[PDB]
């Protein structure tokens, strides 16, 4: 008696039931559900990795680090759900805890006052700050990978695309949240740059930067930024696209106010700390709380760190997808009677 | 849906304090 959901099997019965259609995602159907055990709701995504070695990545990385993690502002792995043998199990069901809402979806129907908006910049940050001491780079942050309740609680989620900040060493529909050195060069201020562009979202219910391609999200970021002063010219590395930005026609930098008229000034003031284009002299994550414009929220003591560094050593693009699904298989096994 | 006040989250509680 397996559960369907859009002539979809869902089949995480009998402990979760009532089962309802959230969205879709990255290959697979989320639902809202009853926990019959705990007598609790929660969401359900139903994965199916195992065809794709990047799709195995994802889910390997998303539950290994989901499961390492425990803060307010990030979401949590509940339980998994998958078949008692390797050779039965096609797809992996991970119950979290089930929000409200999306900031992409709420920013859809909502104008959010100035109020909401700095107090979600604050759990975004209180959040990253954590993830950040575990020296991991989330490197997908945008707005529907924010979470949200009602109660104005805001959690982080999609982690699949994450790994650990090194100096130095696969898509993603969207290059609009991605940093220039990205474009152009890994490192914790490619983070800090994707909140400076949800924080601009928020603020005028559109995207800053929503170029359709490689050069014409660079066009889109040097249309506000204006063309790099130099400092940031000769801070690069890659001399390819070094010329290739001297090769490009002057641009004026807009002033933040001319945009986001209607923004509190601190917010603007922070905002340009974040999207600064020179990732050395861009705002950290522990400075960015300490900023005025978050001065109502900011409680170092109140704001949890890391125990340890997460422990990424393991190969990472490399591996066969059978030997995913392996690990995959382990990794769920906590999970599973008889452990 | 909408926004309930900043202050029936719980993180906000503590910030009132
Ligand atoms: N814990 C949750 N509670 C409520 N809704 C959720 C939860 N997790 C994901 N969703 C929703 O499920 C849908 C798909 O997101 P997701 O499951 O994370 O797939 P994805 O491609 O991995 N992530 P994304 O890039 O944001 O679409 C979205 O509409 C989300 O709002």
């Amino acid at each position: 008696g397996p559960e369907m959901v859009r002539g979809q099997v869902f089949d995480v019965g009998p402990r979760y039931t009532n089962l309802s259609y959230i969205g879709e995602g990255a290959y697979g159907m989320v639902c809202s559900a009853y926990d019959n055990v705990n007598k609790v709701r929660v969401a359900i995504k139903k994965i199916s990795p195992f065809e794709h070695q990047t799709y195995c990545q994802r889910t390997l990385r998303e539950i290994k680090i989901l499961l390492a993690f425990r803060h307010e502002n990030i979401i949590g792995i509940n339980d998994i759900i998958r078949a008692p043998t390797i050779e039965q199990m096609k797809d992996v069901y991970i119950v979290q805890d089930l929000m409200e809402t999306d900031l992409y979806k709420l920013l859809k129907t909502q104008h959010l006052s100035n109020d909401h908006i700095c107090y979600f910049l604050y759990q975004i940050l209180r959040g990253l700050k954590y993830i950040h001491s575990a020296n991991v780079l989330h490197r997908d942050l945008k707005p529907s990978n924010l979470l949200l309740n009602t109660t104005c609680d805001l959690k982080i989620c999609d982690f699949g695309l994450a790994r650990v900040a090194d100096p130095d060493h696969e898509y993603v529909a969207t290059r609009w949240y991605r940093a220039p050195e990205i474009m152009l060069n890994y490192t914790k201020s490619i983070d800090i740059w994707s909140v400076g562009c949800i924080l601009a979202e928020m603020l005028s219910n559109r995207p800053i930067f929503p170029g359709k391609h490689y050069l014409d999200q660079l066009n889109h970021i040097l249309g506000i930024l204006g063309s790099p002063s130099q400092e940031d010219l000769n801070c690069i590395i890659n001399l390819k696209a070094r010329n290739y930005l001297l090769s490009l026609p002057h641009k004026n930098k807009v002033p933040w106010n001319r945009l986001f008229p209607n923004a509190d000034s601190k917010a603007l003031d922070l905002l340009d700390k974040m999207l600064t284009f020179n990732p050395h002299k861009r705002i950290e994550v522990e400075q960015a709380l300490a900023h005025p414009y978050l001065a109502q929220y900011y409680d170092p003591s109140d704001e949890p760190i890391a125990e340890a560094p997460f422990k990424f050593d393991m190969e990472l693009d490399d591996l066969p997808k059978e030997k995913l699904k392996e690990l995959i298989f382990e990794e769920t096994a906590r999970f599973q009677p008889g452990y | 849906p909408q926004l309930k006040p900043i202050e029936s989250s719980i993180l906000a509680q503590r910030r009132v304090r």
